[PDB]
C-alpha cells in the first residue's frame, strides 16, 4: 500500500500560497522524519527541509530562500508544507519521503506537480487515433489518443487501466498559448484489434477530471 | 555542507556490459553514502544504502563500493530497464545533500 | 532486597533509559546544525554509551547548546550509576567480611 | 546534616565554581597562542564540563602551559568531587543496612 | 593563522536581484564565521554571526550559510542601501582574522 500519498498537482498564482500534503501509511515510529525534496524539470533533487512528527520540530535548507514551513498532524498522520509568496521559480515537482532516522530515504511519494501561473485550469480534450482506411497493416497495429488544450501539468495516460503497459509511448507535452498538448501511442498484435477493446484512460489531477475514450476503427 | 560530485553526467554503455558511476565527496564521509534511481516520470528508488548494503527487491546486478570521499555504484551487465538517472546522497553531516546526477544511456 | 542492592539496579534501569532518551534527544538537538555528525539514531546510541562510560573516543560529539546539555546529563547519569554500583559492592564486602570475624 | 552528605554537596558547589573559573581562566590563558581553539567562553565552559567528567572528546583542549595547569585543576576537582559522592553513597548504604540486621 | 579569501572582490548586480558573496577558509572552522558591513565613511556593522544566526535590526533580506571552509552571505533582492563593503571574520582559532573584502555594486 502506497506508503506516502500526495495530491497529483497544485496550481498557484504568483505571490499566492499553497499548502501541500503527504499522508503516510504502514509502520510509524517515534524516530520518523518526513523530508521534502524539490525537483525542477530537467534538473536534479534539492533537499528543502525535514520534520519529526512525534515531536513537531522541523529544519530547513539554509542555502536557499525559505518558501516552506513544515507542520505535522499526529491524528491524521499527515505532514504539510506551506509554500508562500510563490513565483515561476518555485514551480516544480515536490516529493515527500520518509526516513527512519538512519539517513536514507526508504520510500518516496509520487510527487505533487506545482505550477505558478496566472493562467486558468483547463481539462484536456481526448480524441482517438485509429489507422487510415488505406493504411496496410503488418503483424502489429498502432493506435493512440490526442490530449490537448489542458492546463496545468500533468496528465496521466494509461491504456486499458494499465493492463497494456507494454508497447506504450506517451510523448512529452508541448506548451503553447497557455495550453499543453501531448499524444500517446500503443501497439498491440494487429489481429487482436478491434476484436479486443483498446481504450485510453486520461486523468487530469489539476482539475479532478478523468476521462476514457474507446479506440475503434473508422467507419 | 558536503558537496557530492558525480562525473560524468552521462554514461553510454553497450548492452550487457559493466558500467560504473562515481560520486566524489568534498570531505571524508565514511560509508554514509546511499544511491537512488529515478526513471522518466518516476520518483527516486533507493538502490544501495551505506555504500555497499543491498536493498531488498533490487536485482543482484546492482552493487556499490567506496569509503571516505570516493564511491562507486556498479551495474554488472546493464540492460534496458536500467536507463534512468542515478543520484547519491550523504547522511554523514547535516544537512543531507544530493549529487548532481548521472544519466545512463545504452 | 537490600537498599544498596536495589539502588544499584535502579541506577542501571535508569541508565538504559537515559541512554535511549539521550539518543533521541541528541539527534533532535543536533539535526539543524551545519556540520553536526550526531544525526542518526543508531550512532547516537553508541555515542551515548561511550559518553556514559566516559571513554569519549571523540569520533562523535555534540556541537549545539542543547546537545551538550543532553551530553552533560548522560555523563552524570553514567558516572552516578557506575558509582552507585561501587558503593553497593563496598557495602556488600564490608557488611559481609564483618562476619568473618 | 551528616558530614559525608555535607562534604558531597560542598564538593558540588565547589565543582560548579571551578567549572566557571575554569572557563574564564582557560580563555585568558589560551588567547594569545596561535592555533589555540579554547578561546571563547561558551565553548570553554563545555570544555570544562567534559574535562571534569573526564570524557575528554578531544574536540577542544588547551595548548599553552597555563591552560594545561587550569585543565589539571578542573580534572582533579571533577574527579575528587565525583569521588566524594561515591564515598557518601557508600557511607549511607553501609550505616543504613547495618540496621537491617 | 586562518586565511579567509573573498572572491570576487567586486560584485555587480541588477536592482532587486539575488546576490551571493563567498568566503573561503584555509582550513575547517566550523560555523565560526561572522559577517560585517561597512558603507562609505562608516564603521563596520555586524550582519550575521556564526554563519547563519541573524542579528536584531537587520533586514530579513540578509542571510548566511556554510560550514567548514566554504561560507556564503546572501541578499535576496538587493537594493541601494546595500551598496557597501562586506567582510567576513573567523573566531575559530587565535588570532581572529578578517577577509580581504568584497564591494557590492548595482
Ligand atoms: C551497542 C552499540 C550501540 C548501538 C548502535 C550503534 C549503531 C551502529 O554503529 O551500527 C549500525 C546499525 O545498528 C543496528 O542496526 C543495531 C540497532
Ligand atoms: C551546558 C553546555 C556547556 C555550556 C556552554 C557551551 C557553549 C555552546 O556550545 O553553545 C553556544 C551558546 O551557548 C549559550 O548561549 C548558553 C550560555
Amino acid at each position: 500500500q502506497v506508503q506516502l500519498q500526495q495530491p497529483g498537482a497544485e496550481l498557484v498564482k504568483p505571490g499566492a500560497s499553497v499548502k501541500l500534503s503527504c499522508k503516510a501509511s504502514g509502520y510509524t515510529f517515534t524516530s520518523d522524519w518526513i523530508h521534502w525534496v524539490k525537483q525542477r524539470p530537467g534538473h536534479g533533487l534539492e533537499w528543502i527541509g525535514e520534520i519529526i512528527p512525534s515531536y513537531g520540530r522541523a529544519n530547513y535548507n539554509e542555502k536557499i530562500q525559505k518558501k516552506a514551513t513544515l507542520t505535522a498532524d499526529k491524528s491524521s498522520s499527515t505532514a504539510f508544507m506551506q509554500l508562500s509568496s510563490l513565483t515561476s521559480e518555485d514551480s516544480a515537482v515536490y516529493y515527500c519521503a520518509r526516513e527512519r532516522g538512519d539517513g536514507y530515504f526508504a520510500v518516496w511519494g509520487a510527487g505533487t506537480t506545482v505550477t505558478v501561473s496566472s493562467a486558468k485550469t483547463t481539462p484536456p480534450s481526448v480524441y482517438p487515433l485509429a489507422p487510415g482506411s488505406a493504411a496496410q497493416t503488418n503483424s502489429m497495429v498502432t493506435l493512440g489518443c490526442l490530449v490537448k488544450g489542458y492546463f496545468p501539468e500533468p496528465v496521466t495516460v494509461t491504456w486499458n487501466s494499465g493492463s497494456l503497459s507494454s508497447g506504450v509511448h506517451t510523448f512529452p507535452a508541448v506548451l503553447q498559448s497557455d495550453l499543453y498538448t501531448l499524444s500517446s501511442s500503443v501497439t498491440v498484435p494487429s489481429s487482436s484489434w478491434p476484436s479486443e477493446t483498446v481504450t485510453c484512460n486520461v486523468a487530469h489531477p489539476a482539475s479532478s477530471t478523468k476521462v476514457d475514450k474507446k479506440i475503434v476503427p473508422r467507419d | 555542507d558536503i558537496l557530492l560530485t558525480q562525473s560524468p553526467a552521462i554514461l553510454s554503455v553497450s548492452p550487457g556490459e559493466r558500467v560504473s558511476f562515481s560520486c566524489r565527496a568534498s570531505q571524508s564521509i565514511g560509508t554514509d553514502i546511499h544511491w537512488y534511481q529515478q526513471r522518466t516520470n518516476g520518483s527516486p528508488r533507493l538502490l544501495i544504502k551505506y555504500a555497499s548494503e543491498s536493498i531488498s527487491g533490487i536485482p543482484s546486478r546492482f552493487s556499490g563500493s567506496g569509503s571516505g570521499t570516493d564511491f562507486t555504484l556498479s551495474i554488472n551487465s546493464v540492460e534496458s530497464e536500467d536507463i534512468a538517472n542515478y543520484y547519491c546522497q550523504q547522511s554523514n553531516r547535516w544537512p543531507f545533500t544530493f549529487g548532481s546526477g548521472t544519466k545512463l544511456e545504452i | 532486597s537490600a537498599l544498596h542492592w536495589r539502588a544499584a539496579g535502579a541506577a542501571t534501569v535508569l541508565l538504559v533509559i537515559v541512554l535511549l532518551a539521550g539518543s533521541y534527544l541528541a539527534v533532535l538537538a543536533e539535526r539543524g546544525a551545519p556540520g553536526a555528525q550526531l544525526i542518526t539514531y543508531p550512532r547516537a546510541l553508541w555515542w551515548a554509551c561511550e559518553t556514559a562510560t566516559t571513554v569519549g573516543y571523540x569520533d562523535l560529539y555534540p556541537v549545539t547548546l542543547w546537545g551538550r546539555l543532553v551530553a552533560v546529563v548522560v555523563m552524570v547519569a553514567g558516572i552516578t550509576s557506575f558509582g552507585l554500583v561501587t558503593a553497593a559492592l563496598a557495602t556488600w564486602f564490608v557488611g559481609r567480611e564483618q562476619e568473618r570475624r
